RNA sequence: CUGAUGUUCGCCGACCGUUGACUAUUCUCUA
RNA sequence: AGUAAACUGAGAGUAGAGUGCUUAGUUGAACAGGGCCCUGAAGCGCGUACACACCGCCCGUCACCCUCCUCAAGUAUACUUCAAAGG
RNA sequence: CCCCACUAUGCUUAGCCCUAAACCUCAACAGUUAAAUCAACAAAACUGCUCGCCAGAACACUACGAGCCACAGCUUAAAACUCAAAGGACCUGGCGGUGCUUCAUAUCCCUCUAGAGGAGCCUGUUCUGUAAUCGAUAAACCCCGAUCAACCUCACCACCUCUUGCUCAGCCUAUAUACCGCCAUCUUCAGCAAACCCUGAUGAAGGCUACAAAGUAAGCGCAAGUACCCACGUAAAGACGUUAGGUCAAGGUGUAGCCC
RNA sequence: AAUAGGUUUGGUCCUAGCCUUUCUAUUAGCUCUUAGUAAGAUUACACAUGCAAGCAUCCCCGUUCCAGUGAGUUCACCCUCUAAAUCACCACGAUCAAAAGGGACAAGCAUCAAGCACGCAGCAAUGCAGCUCAAAACGCUUAGCCUAGCCACACCCCCACGGGAAACAGCAGUGAUUAACCUUUAGCAAUAAACGAAAGUUUAACUAAGCUAUACUAACCCCAGGGUUGGUCAAUUUCGUGCCAGCCACCGCGGUCACAC
């Protein structure tokens, strides 16, 4: 993240439908997504991670809900 | 107690003896590749269907309501015998009552045969032997059953249950008998089941229709379907919209051990999943709300051990690097690290990385769910992932689809067809973005094809063919350009030495040098080839090699050669 | 006359204690 | 200014232990006048992009990484227009 | 940047180029000083009427298109990505290789006296070393906590031993960036602050003129007094704050940790 | 943008963007009891099967309507003139409404500024050189519209002789496709339409049902979940974690005492 946030935000990059790549933000503790997996995704800016603009829809398509505690 | 109510459907317990009416059994024809598994069938069918097909292989199971000339109706399920379909094997004999084994007499018992012993013996069905060929030279009925000895086959004439019929196909000679002997075991089964009551099923299979959309043959086992019933099976819930047979003709009813196909579904159904009958849609949609939670809930646990796993690697790494330091305020820590901050250089690595020349992404698509099953169960016995990676990027049922080719683009992978079409639209836009749609229609072909493209990604196997051999004897030093240049004087023994081909230099049997001669100079003259016996002076380009009295260079011709793919599918 | 350089920071909802239980100031002993 | 400088004694604390520290005394100076040039203070101003405040802030060149855009050789593909006409 | 030499150029003629902080950053014409004057600053506030122009910052006096004697040009002039601000004017303070004025009184310079820096030793510190403490550590550490370490002191190191233990336990364990206590520092300063009042259109803020013009002020410090030999000098005293300054190892103690 | 609120700074004032609070719709997550009603493919992509136009003493009439879709797009409104059609037949007219003539009629871009024959006179021959345009011509792009409804389209080539080719943008249904996903129901009893002189016949128009929390109304002895709880903005105890893991519409929170994870 930028100034004065630090973390290790864990994002991927996914080609959309329309055919365009775009990084996306995976929300939540913990993500099991790899390569050739199936997302939705939606609007939303992650704030301190600047040209993010799309966040993973946890519990759709293969990126499931986040495991309780 | 906040925990999701259990809403699954189940299996209705045994039918009461009251309830319980006769019904036709159900026959599956198993064996080894082209023992006549079809050409019999066709003979009861009354139809030929051998001649028209793809290489004359079955490669699917289907279920015919067969009508015998007594009076009595069977079904007869036809498995493949390839190796491939093992699955479809395995789930012939879960909806069957009898296995007929057809054990061609002139080859004998084969690698499948034993196969679909071993799934009768799970399954616990009776097995009737039907040997065939039994015309041609070498035919010895004999030693079929002997040999099936050995695999807990006992024939009636070594005082075993299994009965064995001598049978021709071909030419149609003792086939009443076989039929005869399947007549007479079904009626010691004493088969029976309730007509009545929600419906049981298996799915035999499952296929895309464009016309007809989803559409799963199956045969019933309990009830009587019919129109508008509504059916769960795993996570696809249907209203029986049309039941047609095998001719496509529509059916009012389905009765126990039919062969029914079924269309309605909303979403595909599983080979071999068992089907029930719902109240209604709300209940069916609740029944299958909690087979898919139930299935998130499996891979959530998981997938969290392998979370657990990365955020303890992480908690350690966090730690340690805390621990660096002792507790003390973090303005110091920082400056104590920017000491050490000052002495830090990292480079982040790019976060879209280059695939790998040796990886092959493939998406399969194919005609029937139990035809992709068979294709990736072939997938998963590849073994030579380190000289090559084979991904899976996708796999479907259907003809090939713009989302194939998108996905083929984005990952520069190949689509493999089986027994599919692709239209001008999608191979026009294939091309265009440079994909490969690779249609078949014969496993063995397909599986040729996948390894003939694992092969092209290999690296090219470079050959080492000695050329020639000579042994240094003086060193001398050489001055050219104002530069000093060693010299080393060989006597070419055994061969040639050319000025192209490469050399190695050897010292007591170890290799020391690997590269070409920058200067071959013989006799204050330049010549490419030195023959055997001739005088050589010997430069090399690297002056950090050193030449000894007794040094021996070995002189070798390097050709790439095509490298094929260790993997071996078992056919 | 020459006189370069020095990584980082501002908002919370506070404010009652009281105090009294002893009952008796009128001795001496007596039976 | 009884200052600096030099000389002498004592005390604290130890069983003992300092060229240290605290303290009493003796002898006993030189310069003290100029200057605002240098470094600061006060008063009255001026300037300010600084505000944990000049040890402040701050501009450009020269990597990795990420995002988007433009130019562009050659070539390919697709789309658009024709008759809204003439003999 | 300073010094010297010299060219394009500044000049004339003839063509071009068409740009300026081309800004008096204040449009032309008519009218008003009436008020509801009036964000601030600047060069007082407005009315009628017309044309021109403007609409978050940055990208951008850029790209593309078009025009042009322009060809590293000019005019016209966007978008995508990015940010939650940019901006204008102020208040207070700091700072200025900032101005003027007056000064420094062991003191800023030129001066005066004796030293340190070189030698040996004594002693502290840093480094190196050792199985072998800790703290201080620019001014404001460095014969400093120590008006004091051969054992002890002692908190360190190695080995051995004890477990309701000198204690209704214990801990020199962490944290002085949680603190009390006791102090350094500006201070070789004179200023801090309650309660009111007034000014600024009732903004942050500000509040002196003695021939006085909005300040009154308890209290604290300076001062005064007291100690020493005076009323002198030296001591002592020296507020509020500054450096999260020093000290958890004087003692106590919040929080966290240890309890064979 | 309002009765407004938060956010530029060390602080104040001004200006300014962004965001918050309100109301709808779609989609996703999680969750869901009943009844009534209304509404209900993402797509002018490709469509299996069934049905959707007959009537009637033969001729005619109808299938040119209804139903569908929104690709294209100033053919929709007013006036003038005036066919076809209805009033059995002429109505010596009314009603309804084409073609033609006149007028009016979307948005964005002027970095689309010129269009290139776009005019007029004459019976004709022919003559004149004009016509539109910064008050926006010409041009590119976008979009069904002004909703008792209207316009346009009807697989494509604007058209449809011809050609490509073999047509669900009729109902039901399906493949593909999209974040987007209704039944392969019944009946001509009502109304409407077609046909008949008529009794009547036909009609996936329509009617009565099926499916779906998208909405509205009502109700229920048993039966409530979703989001939020630092400020804006209603509302937190005990622990764990220690600038990590994470959160955030905005401002921001987390570096060992977190009302923000
Ligand atoms: N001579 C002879 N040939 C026979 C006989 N039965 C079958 N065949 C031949 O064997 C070949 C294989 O026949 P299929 O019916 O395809 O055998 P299958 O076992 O069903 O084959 P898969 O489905 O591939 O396992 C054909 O060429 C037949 O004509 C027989 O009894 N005699
Ligand atoms: C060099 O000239 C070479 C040396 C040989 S040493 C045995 N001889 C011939 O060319
Ligand atoms: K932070
Ligand atoms: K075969
Ligand atoms: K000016
Ligand atoms: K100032
Ligand atoms: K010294
Ligand atoms: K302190
Ligand atoms: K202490
Ligand atoms: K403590
Ligand atoms: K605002
Ligand atoms: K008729
Ligand atoms: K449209
Ligand atoms: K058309
Ligand atoms: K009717
Ligand atoms: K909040
Ligand atoms: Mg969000
Ligand atoms: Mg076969
Ligand atoms: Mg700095
Ligand atoms: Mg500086
Ligand atoms: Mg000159
Ligand atoms: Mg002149
Ligand atoms: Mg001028
Ligand atoms: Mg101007
Ligand atoms: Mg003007
Ligand atoms: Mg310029
Ligand atoms: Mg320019
Ligand atoms: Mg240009
Ligand atoms: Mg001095
Ligand atoms: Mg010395
Ligand atoms: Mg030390
Ligand atoms: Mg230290
Ligand atoms: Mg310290
Ligand atoms: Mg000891
Ligand atoms: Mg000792
Ligand atoms: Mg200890
Ligand atoms: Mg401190
Ligand atoms: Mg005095
Ligand atoms: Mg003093
Ligand atoms: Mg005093
Ligand atoms: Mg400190
Ligand atoms: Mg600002
Ligand atoms: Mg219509
Ligand atoms: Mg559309
Ligand atoms: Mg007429
Ligand atoms: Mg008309
Ligand atoms: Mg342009
Ligand atoms: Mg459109
Ligand atoms: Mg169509
Ligand atoms: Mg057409
Ligand atoms: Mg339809
Ligand atoms: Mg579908
Ligand atoms: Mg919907
Ligand atoms: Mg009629
Ligand atoms: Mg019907
Ligand atoms: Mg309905
Ligand atoms: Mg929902
Ligand atoms: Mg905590
Ligand atoms: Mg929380």
């Amino acid at each position: 993240p930028k100034k004065p946030n630090s973390a290790n935000r864990k994002c991927c990059r996914v080609r959309l439908s329309t055919g365009r790549e775009a990084v996306c933000f995976i929300p939540g503790e913990g993500h099991t997504l790899q390569e050739h997996q199936i997302v939705l995704v939606e609007g939303g800016r992650t704030q301190d991670l600047p040209g993010v603009k799309l966040t993973v829809v946890r519990g759709k398509y293969d990126c499931g809900h986040v495991q309780k505690k | 107690d906040k925990v999701r109510k259990n809403k699954d459907a189940v299996r209705r317990p045994q039918a009461d003896p009251a309830l319980l009416t006769p019904r036709s059994p159900v026959v599956t024809i198993m064996g080894h590749v082209d023992h006549g598994k079809t050409t019999l069938l066709d003979k009861f069918r009354k139809t030929q269907v051998a001649a028209v097909e793809t290489g004359g292989i079955t490669q699917h199971i289907g279920a015919f309501l067969v009508s015998l000339p007594s009076g009595e109706k069977i079904t007869f399920l036809d498995t493949p015998g390839h190796a491939a379909f093992s699955a479809m094997r395995a789930r012939g004999a879960q909806v069957t009552d009898i296995v007929v084994l057809v054990v061609a007499a002139d080859d004998g018992v084969m690698k499948q045969t034993v196969e679909s012993i071993q799934h009768a013996k799970d399954a616990q069905v009776p097995i009737i032997l039907a040997v065939n060929k039994c015309d041609k030279a070498e035919a010895d009925p004999e030693k079929v059953k002997k040999e099936l000895l050995a695999y807990d086959v006992v024939c009636e004439d070594y005082g075993g249950d299994v009965q064995a019929v001598p049978v021709s196909a071909l030419t149609g000679d003792n086939l009443m008998a076989l039929a005869e002997a399947t007549v007479a075991l079904a009626e010691m089964l004493e088969l029976k089941a309730d007509p009545n009551g929600p419906v049981e099923g298996t799915v035999i299979e499952s296929f895309t229709d464009k016309g007809r959309g989803l559409v799963t043959t199956a045969i019933i086992q309990r009830g009587t379907l019919r129109k508008g019933s509504v059916l769960v099976a795993g996570k696809c819930w249907a209203k029986v919209r049309l039941m047609f047979d095998e001719n496509g003709k529509t059916i009012d009813e389905a009765y126990p051990s039919m062969p029914v196909g079924i269309t309605g579904w909303r979403d595909l159904p599983s080979a071999g999943e068992e089907i029930l009958e719902v109240e209604s849609e709300p209940r069916a949609r609740e029944v299958v709300d909690w087979r898919k939670y139930e299935q998130e809930q499996e891979k959530g646990q998981e997938d969290l051990k392998i979370i657990e796993e990365k955020r303890k690697e992480h908690k350690e790494a966090h730690q340690k690097a805390r621990e660096k330091y002792g507790h003390l305020l973090w303005k110091k820590r920082s400056i104590l690290r920017f000491l050490e901050r000052k002495e830090q250089i990292p480079l982040k690595p790019k976060e879209k990385r280059e695939r790998d020349s040796n990886v092959l992404s493939v998406i399969i698509k194919g005609d029937v769910d139990g035809s992709v099953e068979a294709i990736l169960n072939i997938i998963d016995t590849y073994d030579a992932s380190h000289e090559c990676e084979l991904e899976l990027v996708h796999f479907g049922v259907g003809d090939v689809s713009a989302n194939d080719v998108n996905l083929a683009e984005t990952f520069d992978g190949v689509i493999y067809g089986f027994n599919v079409n692709a239209g001008n639209v999608i191979q026009q836009s294939a091309a265009k973005k440079g994909v490969k749609i690779k249609l078949h229609k014969i496993i063995y072909r397909l599986v040729e094809d996948l390894q003939e493209e694992l092969s092209s990604r290999l690296p090219c196997a470079v050959e080492e063919h000695p050329v020639g051999e000579a042994s240094i004897l003086a060193t001398f030093s050489v001055t050219e350009g104002k530069k000093k240049v060693p010299v080393a004087g060989c006597r070419v023994q055994k061969g040639q030495l050319e000025k192209q081909k490469k050399f190695k230099l050897t010292r007591n049997g170890h290799v020391i040098w690997k590269g070409s001669l920058t200067s071959l100079k013989h006799h204050k003259d330049d010549i490419s080839i030195v023959k055997t016996g001739m005088d050589c002076g010997l430069s090399l380009d690297e002056d950090n090699m050193e030449f000894q009295v007794g040094d021996r260079i070995v002189c070798y011709e390097e050709k790439q050669i095509q490298a094929k793919t260790s993997w071996d599918p078992g056919f």
